[PDB]
RNA sequence: AUCUAUAAUAGUUUUUC
RNA sequence: ACCUCUGAAUAAACUAUU
RNA sequence: AGUAGUAACAAGAG
């Protein structure tokens, strides 16, 4: 019954993006419902992170033009890697070994967003060991407000 | 004196003049009418080879199915399909015991292949039996129709792009109560709604036809075209069989050409060296009688089950689907027959779908007997064919079975003073038997024959012979202490291939060079072959020399081009120039061979990218046998027979497909070089690429803010149009 | 802007919008191959049929404005009829040949750049040098040769990734170039193709022609490099060889490989001569490698190899007593070895023979990124002291040292489907296979090697199986540290001694592998096959016996000693196993002597078959031989003393002698041939009288004939499944 | 020393009474 | 009857070329 | 009639 709640609560765009992301790797949203909810929450967090942000003519952060963040989540691996490669080539930023979630133009770095049901620190250490990069920024949320 | 060419073999050994025995200068035999007679003969013969088996009625299709597995052991030397399942499992077990880890490693490689293969693998091939039209279609067209039908029926797991997801969609379609399709007629579209059993019969159906242009056969034979539902499963099973065969020394597949000859020679010499000097050695030039009409899909399922032991369940299921579908297969009968009335001087086509309940007075005696024998099997316009592998399918799994039977011939298994080994390629084999005396040789041959009978393999006695080891024949390769040259096999390749002028010139010279390297084509004969090819090339393309008066429609233009040229040697043969090829420069493209002899303006016109015949730039249109594209790389016309049919909307559809594909290539330059991958739609991918590129161009200052805003506005308009 | 406007146009139309929305990128390939069906079955017949049509050729609709409808003679050049499934129009070949004489002319100056490979072929043929044509007994062998060399230190996939990086930087996906070769080539081609004005697809195809290796199996004689393969039709035939040298610049690695092959062949052949040094010198002065004299190459080639160094020392050149193994230059500071073949069982349950070096030895390892000192005994690593640069360099050095040590732990550490034969069932070098296997994944090797506590000597660090610098326990016998030619004298028997007097090299140290040359090796002497491969050596030896059968027969009848000492048999004797040369020679000489004393038992074929084995110094033993072994590509191929054999089969119907499947010539029947079925050159001390004779009990074996005495007739199972009556003189 | 790129096209091989 | 259209793509493995 | 050979062509479709 998780899928019914996921479709009822999350808005249709995020649901479609999560369904596409799961189908890309053969997963069925009807069967894998916990993963469905996880991906929907991850996409919702990333889109809340990105939206309502712009860059002025000077080049500093502003809140309401070009958006401050380039969204890499919610795309198939081909387009996501196209965006990552193009940004790295045009900006000189180091190319990550794994697909990040956002690119921040102001800080000129990649951001790896994480939403965790466990405590923040263990998941943060897991992601830090996984990527093996000191440049890819990591930002971890939690359902408990940590 | 009466001339007897055959007497040449009295002095020249037959293997050294084996080219004389291939009459490949005349036209090959063809099939003129229907293939229904041959298909019915094949079905009747396949069921006759298994007639003592158990009869059942399929609960899902209603088709009568004959099961010869574990049937009575034969008492004679007639062909039979009564393979014993325990014997096949024991052969697999001993093959695994002689090569530890072969099945495990093959399964690992095949698991990787299964997980990584994309759906567009199915487009590789000429024709696929389209169940939505009950006839053959181009593989890409059949796949597109199947995907469209599945999408209209809510079967969209193939959108991932993986082949295994397409197979999941096929399995899900098998459970749909009703499958809907679309039909055209004299040109409107009509919806047809199949039921569960009708769709199931269509999905298990293989098309049949006759084989045209086959050498060395007096009588014609039937061939099969697999449908869209089974192709992926057969591909995965054959991938596993290929992984197994690559690890087997006796396998004749999948190695071809000089590599195959070297492998076979090394294996034969290793067998000779391992043989003791104090024992006899005999080799059997062996064929099998009706290998594919006696092998059973149930035994292939058993082999796959033994091979995939201790594997994940999904892998076993995806490998097992193909034998299961093949043991429930139906065969299309074909075109039918034509009836001629002599008195009323009329002829008419009788469809094969009416043979179920047609009066038998029209047919002759033999056809009437065929129809009487096959009528119980007929269902829904097809024939139930449970036993047998139809035609040219599962060749490498057959090779695996044959190699297991060969492997059963080690002394640890024979447990006597004789032993055997040899080569296996699908159904053809060669066998080497060692024994202290002739009695042991006879005993070993008998044991091999009886073991093959046990696993359902019938050695063709009338097409096999045995002699002292040192000469044999295997897969049309003639071995006389080593493989001999056979020029007649490659003789039909010489000539104008029929691509275009440049490609045909390249093919001619490359064929001459390759036959010099491989088939012992001597230098003098190579020069004469070059002369003959040039003559045929000039006659075919109306491109004789400018300084000749051969009256053709093209002769005036070539005369004009010849007159105005200053350096005649620089002109291509396609333009009426001379032939500069000899033995030393057979490997060099013609345009490059005489590049420095060309006039500047003639060369500029010939290699002009702005010419209408080929789609600082260079001429580009798939440039096989065409190193440098010129105006001679044109494309001939397509067949226009489809304009008289109801499928003439496919032309407009493919025109729009090409338009969309070229527009997409305008956004992803590497798409033509390497095939793009992705689950997103074409418009979505193009819009995302346009947005990221516009942002980067603005950031690097290549475009100004106004153009960026215009691109963003057009992208927003496209997004709005996308939903509506 | 144009792209987005065209896309907006397509999204406005209903059908194109449906295609663009419902088709994913994966299905774009399917719709790209989508067609109504090109009914092409016999393209040759179809082309012959279409060339009789008025307009068999399609062209773009711009031809109606670029080419007139009719020429001067009024012949029509194009029609307004459209091709099926397209907007292209139907045109005549007259339109193409009209364009080639009246069309607009562009600048074709970039064509040699875009198609550099084909014009490179043209230049190589243009500046090539042709030598004489020699009619010989060619022996071609099916081997993997390269037809497109591509780049040396690249594979097809690595080359493709490099091409994608160079041409399509934003389409590379997730690939990151790791190999230093890839980074170097990528930078070089990016700089070279900077500000290039060619279409990116064409640039990618150029880089594919330049960088992508392609190898195929072909029946090849002579050099196997690309420059020789492309002219293989010209240079090699069934009965002739055309001397030819390509006109371009020759790669130096090919020169090194061919020099190694030639030096090994020359040294192995010279070892069996009476004076090895003089034979080696006269062979090195008569040898050419790719149109270049061998002596000049030796004077200007820094190649570390045993046979190459022996050849250098024979000519007074300074040598470096070194060799290569797994990308490192080894040098034996002290110790000695004797090779010995030992059969071992691999970790993945494979049985193979490995050349095991006995004795205790010490070495120094030098590599482009690491350096080590190695001490070892027979299949046992005493200690290894690596002083590499980074973690991966030290890991590679440790792996190479472990494989070199021939440790049984290393053998048992093999996992997976590691094959030790070629895809064409050609035996591979076991050490190379072990190196390539453990250089892919060496976790199991390090796990099974063991561990050992360190005593903290000089501060040299330890190493753990997961490549960490421990200070308490390390890999067994492995320690981690931190970061010249010599005048020699060569003996008459090719024994190289340093100035002090210690032995540095010897013929026994020369590898027994029989490889093939990248560049054609031309040898100019009486026997052009004297340093050829084993198959050519055997075929040409027996053909030499056949051609010279008259005087050879006379000498065999009168003065056998000089016949056995012919220089022509020495290339053959280089194939007989060293330990068995004397035994075979003595056995064959006794057979010949019995054949002379028993008149009428004169089998010509027997003498021809057994003569080359009598060229060695005889050793007298009572052992009987039913077959004599000859090393051909690593496998001992037997020649059966009685009856035909895989190496040697004589056909009585054709009177034609075939060796290894190659015709060697036709014999002529002698008047003194024995047309009585009596054989005297099959058993060392027994004369074959006739067929089976049941009077003398059961048949026995050849290896149990010592108990028999003078005149004791018996039945022996000599040969392939035959029993005959033999008697003792 | 190793050495199945990918793809397209053509060609070759693969029979009961 | 005029008129109009049209001249016909098995499977697998391999080889060659791009 | 002829081609041809286990079934066709000796024009087909609109
Ligand atoms: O392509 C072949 C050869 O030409 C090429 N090669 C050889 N040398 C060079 C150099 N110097 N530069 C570039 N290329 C070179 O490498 C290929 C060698 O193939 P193959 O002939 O089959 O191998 P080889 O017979 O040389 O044996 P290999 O395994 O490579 O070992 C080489 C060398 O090492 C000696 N060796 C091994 N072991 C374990 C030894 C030992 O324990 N003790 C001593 N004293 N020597 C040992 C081998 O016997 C050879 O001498
Ligand atoms: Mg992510
Ligand atoms: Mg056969």
């Amino acid at each position: 019954g998780m899928e019914d709640f996921v479709r009822q609560c999350f808005n249709p765009m995020i649901v479609e993006l999560a369904e596409k992301a799961m189908k890309e790797y053969g997963e069925d949203p009807k069967i894998e419902t916990n993963k469905f909810a996880s991906i929907c929450t991850h996409l919702e967090v990333c889109f809340m992170y990105s939206d309502f942000h712009f860059i002025d003519e000077r080049g500093e952060s502003t809140i309401i033009l070009k958006h401050r963040f380039e969204i890499i989540e919610g795309r198939d691996r081909t387009m996501a890697w196209t965006v990552v490669n193009s940004i790295c080539n045009t900006t000189g930023v180091e190319k990550p070994k794994f697909l990040p979630d956002l690119y921040d133009y102001k800080e000129n770095r990649f951001i790896e967003i994480g939403v965790t049901r466990r405590e923040v620190h263990i998941y943060y250490l897991e992601k830090a060991n996984k990527i093996k990069s000191e440049k890819t920024h990591i930002h971890i949320f939690s359902f408990t407000g940590e | 004196m009466d001339v007897n060419p055959t007497l040449l073999f009295l002095k020249v050994p037959v293997q050294n003049a084996i080219s004389t025995t291939f009459p490949y200068t005349g036209d090959p035999p063809y099939s003129h009418g229907t293939g229904t007679g041959y298909t019915m003969d094949t079905v009747n013969r396949t069921h006759k080879y298994s007639e003592k088996g158990k009869w059942t009625t399929n609960t899902e299709t209603g088709a009568p199915q004959l099961n010869p597995i574990d049937g009575p052991l034969p008492e004679d030397n007639e062909p039979s399909g009564y393979a014993q399942t325990d014997c096949v499992l024991e052969a697999m077990a001993f093959l695994e015991e002689s090569h530890p880890g072969i099945f495990e490693n093959s399964c690992l490689e095949t698991m990787e292949i299964v997980q990584q293969t994309r759906v567009d693998k199915l487009t590789q091939g000429r024709q696929t039996y389209d169940w939505t039209l009950n006839r053959n279609q181009p593989a890409a067209t059949a796949l597109a129709n199947t995907i469209e039908v599945f999408r209209s029926n809510g079967l969209t797991a193939n959108e991932s792009g993986r082949l295994i997801d397409f197979l999941k969609d096929v399995m899900d379609s098998m459970d749909k109560e009703e499958m809907e399709i679309t039909t055209h007629f004299q040109i409107g579209k009509k919806k047809q709604r199949l039921n569960k059993r009708s769709y199931l019969i269509r999905a298990l159906t293989l098309n049949t036809m006759t084989k045209d242009a086959e050498r060395g056969k007096l009588k014609r034979r039937a061939i099969a075209t697999p449908g869209m539902q089974i192709r992926g499963f057969v591909y995965f099973v054959e991938a596993l069989a290929r992984s197994i065969c690559e690890k087997l020394e006796q396998s004749g597949l999948p190695v071809g050409g000089n590599e195959k000859k070297a492998k076979l020679a090394n294996v034969v010499r290793k067998m000779m060296t391992n043989s003791q000097d104090t024992e006899l050695s005999f080799t059997i030039t062996g064929d099998n009688t009706k290998w594919n009409e006696n092998q059973n899909p149930r035994m292939f399922l058993a082999m796959i089950t033994y091979i995939t032991r201790n594997q994940p369940e999904w892998f076993r299921n995806v490998l097992s689907i193909a034998p299961i579908m093949f043991s429930n297969k139906m065969a299309r009968l074909g075109k039918g027959y034509m009836f001629e009335s002599k008195s009323m001087k009329l002829r008419t086509q009788v469809p094969a779908e009416m043979l179920a309940n047609i009066d038998l007075k029209y047919f002759n005696k033999s056809t009437r007997e065929k129809i009487e024998k096959i009528r119980p099997l007929l269902i829904d316009g097809t024939a139930s064919l449970s036993p047998g592998m139809m035609m040219g399918m599962f060749n490498m799994l057959s090779t695996v079975l044959g190699v297991s039977i060969l492997n059963l011939g080690q002394k640890k298994y024979t447990k006597t003073t004789y032993w055997w080994d040899g080569l296996q390629s699908s159904d053809d084999f060669a066998l080497i038997v060692n024994a202290p005396n002739h009695e042991g040789i006879q005993a070993g041959v008998d044991r091999f024959y009886r073991t093959c009978k046990l696993v359902g393999i019938n050695m063709s006695k009338k097409k096999s012979y045995i002699n002292r080891t040192g000469t044999f024949e295997f897969t049309s390769f003639f071995y006389r202490y080593g493989f001999v040259a056979n020029f007649s096999m490659e003789l039909p390749s010489f000539g104008v291939s029929g691509i275009n002028e440049s490609a045909d010139m390249s093919v001619g010279v490359t064929v001459i060079k390759n036959n010099m390297i491989n088939n012992d084509l001597g230098p003098a004969t190579a020069q004469m072959a070059l002369q003959l090819f040039i003559k045929d090339y000039r006659y075919t393309y109306r491109c004789h020399r400018g300084d000749t008066q051969i009256q053709t429609r093209r002769a005036f233009e070539l005369k004009k081009l010849w007159e105005q040229t200053r350096s005649k040697a620089g002109l291509l043969v396609s333009d009426g120039g001379p032939n500069l090829y000899n033995i030393r420069n057979l490997h060099i493209p013609e345009v490059c061979l005489k590049w420095e002899l060309m006039d500047e303006d003639y060369q500029g016109r010939l290699c002009n990218p702005m010419n209408p015949f080929v789609s600082n730039a260079v001429v580009m249109p798939s440039m096989e046998y065409d190193a440098v594209a010129t105006t001679h790389s044109w494309i001939p016309k397509r067949n226009r027979s489809i304009l008289n049919t109801s499928q003439r909307g496919i032309l407009e559809d493919e025109q729009m497909y090409q338009k969309c594909c070229n527009l997409f290539e305008k956004f992803f330059p590497s798409s033509s070089y390497r095939r793009p991958v992705g689950i997103s739609s074409m418009v979505e991918a193009m819009v995302s690429r346009a947005r990221i590129d516009a942002r980067i161009d603005f950031e690097s200052g290549r475009i100004k803010k106004e153009e960026f805003a215009e691109i963003m506005k057009i992208c927003s308009t496209i997004e709005e149009l996308r939903r509506q | 802007m144009e792209r987005i406007k065209e896309l907006r146009d397509l999204m406005s139309q209903s059908r194109t919008r449906e295609i663009l929305t419902k088709t994913t990128v994966d299905h774009m390939a399917i719709i790209k191959k989508y067609t109504s069906g090109r009914q092409e079955k016999n393209p040759a017949l179809r082309m012959k049929w279409m060339m009789a049509m008025k307009y068999p050729i399609t062209a773009d609709k711009r031809i109606m404005e670029m080419i007139p409808e009719r020429n001067e003679q009024g012949q029509t050049l194009w029609s307004k009829t459209n091709d099926a499934g397209s907007d292209r129009v139907m045109v005549s070949p007259l339109a193409v040949t009209w364009w080639n004489r009246n069309g607009p002319t562009t600048s074709t100056v970039h064509y040699p750049k875009v198609y550099k490979t084909y014009f490179e072929k043209v230049e190589r043929l243009k500046h090539g040098t042709f030598g004489p044509v020699h009619f010989r007994n060619q022996v071609k062998i099916r081997r993997r040769v390269d037809i497109n060399p591509g780049h040396a230190d690249l594979s097809a996939k690595e080359a493709q990734d490099v091409i994608m990086e160079v041409v399509f930087p934003n389409e590379v996906g997730a690939r990151i170039l790791t190999s230093e070769s890839q980074l170097t080539i990528t930078k070089e081609k990016k700089k070279e193709l900077q500000d290039c004005k060619i279409a990116p697809l064409m640039v990618a195809y150029m880089l594919e022609r330049e960088l992508v290796r392609k190898t195929r199996f072909l029946p090849v004689a002579g050099g196997t490099s690309s420059v020789y393969i492309e002219v293989l039709h010209l240079t090699q035939g069934t009965c002739w060889e055309q001397m030819y040298t390509p006109g371009g610049e020759v790669r130096n690695d090919d020169v090194d490989q061919s020099l190694i092959i030639a030096a090994r062949n020359i040294v192995r052949r010279a070892t069996v001569s009476a004076d090895p040094l003089a034979s080696l010198l006269e062979m090195c002065h008569s040898t050419q490698i790719g149109g270049v004299r061998m002596v000049d190459i030796l004077r200007q080639n820094p190649t570390e190899e045993q046979a190459v160094d022996i050849c250098k020392a024979a000519m007074g050149l300074r040598i470096s007593s070194s060799f290569s193994f797994g990308g490192f230059t080894f040098k034996r500071t002290s110790g000695s070895s004797v090779k010995r073949e030992e059969e071992v069982l691999t970790g993945n349950l494979q049985t193979l023979k490995i050349r095991v070096h006995e004795g205790y030895e010490e070495f120094t390892m030098v590599g482009r990124r690491a350096t080590a000192i190695l001490r070892k005994a027979t299949r046992r690593l005493i200690q290894l002291i690596v002083s590499g640069k980074d973690e991966q360099s030290i890991a590679e050095a440790i792996i190479v040292a472990m494989v070199f040590s021939q440790e049984d732990c290393m053998i048992k550490a093999v996992r997976g489907d590691l094959n030790f034969v070629n895809r064409a069932n050609q035996r591979l070098n076991p050490m190379h296979q072990l190196l390539r296997h453990f250089q892919k994944d060496a976790k199991v090797l390090f796990q099974n090697w063991g561990i050992e506590p360190i005593d903290n000597v000089m501060g040299m660090i330890g190493i753990l199986p997961d490549m960490t610098p421990s200070t308490e326990m390390s890999l067994r016998g492995v320690r981690v540290s931190k970061m010249e030619r010599v005048v020699v004298s060569i003996d008459r028997f090719l024994r190289v001694r340093d100035q002090r007097g210690n032995v540095l090299l010897s013929p026994e140290e020369v590898s027994e592998t029989q490889g093939t040359e990248k560049l054609t090796i031309t040898y100019s002497s009486s026997m052009m096959w004297e340093i050829n491969g084993p198959e050519s050596v055997l075929v040409n030896t027996y053909q030499w016996i056949i051609r010279n059968w008259e005087n050879v027969k006379i000498q065999w009848s009168q003065d056998p000693t000089m016949l056995y000492n012919k220089m022509e048999f020495e290339p053959f004797q280089s194939l007989v196993p060293k330990a068995a040369r004397g035994q075979y020679s003595g056995f064959v000489r006794v057979l010949f002597q019995q054949m002379r004393d028993v008149l009428g038992t004169f089998d010509t074929v027997q003498i021809i078959k057994l003569l080359p084995f009598a060229a060695a110094p005889p050793e007298q033993s009572r052992m009987q031989f039913s077959s004599l072994t000859v090393n051909v590509r690593g496998s001992g191929m037997r020649i059966v003393v009685r009856g035909n054999s895989p190496v040697f089969n004589y056909n009585k119907a054709t009177k034609r002698l075939t060796v290894l499947g190659k015709d060697a010539g036709a014999l002529m029947e002698d008047p003194d041939e024995g047309t009585a079925g009596v054989e005297s050159a099959v058993l060392r001390g027994f004369l074959i009288l006739g067929k089976e004779n049941k009077r003398y009990g059961p048949a026995l074996s050849i290896n149990e004939l010592s108990n028999l005495a003078k005149g004791e007739k018996a039945n022996v199972l000599i040969g392939q499944g035959d029993v005959v009556l033999v008697m003792k003189r």
